[PDB]
């Protein structure tokens, strides 16, 4: 079934040492150097399938500190509306981590109502897939306290 | 492996 015909890149978590390493992801078919961020999991929203603006998340950066990468839960809505909502929230890119366990998937971008066709066309931050076991890693060391920082890396496309 | 969800 074509099953490992995924575009893959590599991308570097660069603490804490406990997760640091490198790791396979699956860039989005849409949007798109290198950049460095440090990773955030809401403690709403998860899935980034409404606007964080309802909930008054922002995720943009305090000048002088590393952007921010947002983990985001697969499900519920496109992976192309996650990416959007993401941006539109202020996240510098977006990690969807997958709700199972399996090879890594390639986020396709949907055909869409007439009303809903615009903002594919203006989705600009970076987007990967990522799986479930690398989600939950980065998901335990943050409930730890840990700082999660990161190199994306899209050179390969 | 390509999916909209």
């Amino acid at each position: 079934g074509s099953r490992f015909v995924v575009e893959k890149n590599n991308l570097k978590v660069t603490s804490p040492d406990s997760i640091k390493g490198i790791y396979e992801c699956a860039i989005g078919n849409f949007g798109v150097g290198t950049l460095v961020g440090t990773v955030v999991y809401p403690k709403s929203n998860q899935k980034a399938c409404k606007s964080y603006s309802d909930f008054d998340i922002s995720f943009k950066s305090k000048p002088g500190r590393l952007p921010t990468f947002v983990l985001i839960d697969r499900g519920d809505c496109y992976f192309t509306l996650k990416a959007w909502i993401a941006q539109q929230a202020g996240a510098a890119a977006i990690l969807v981590a997958d709700s199972k366990a399996e090879p890594l998937i390639t986020m396709d971008t949907p055909e869409e109502d007439k009303s809903d066709a615009d903002y594919l066309q203006n989705i600009t931050i970076p987007s990967a897939l990522i799986t479930k076991t690398l989600g939950d890693s980065i998901k335990s060391a943050l409930s730890g306290g840990d700082m999660v920082n990161m190199k994306l890396d899209w050179t390969e496309s | 492996s390509d999916r909209f969800v």
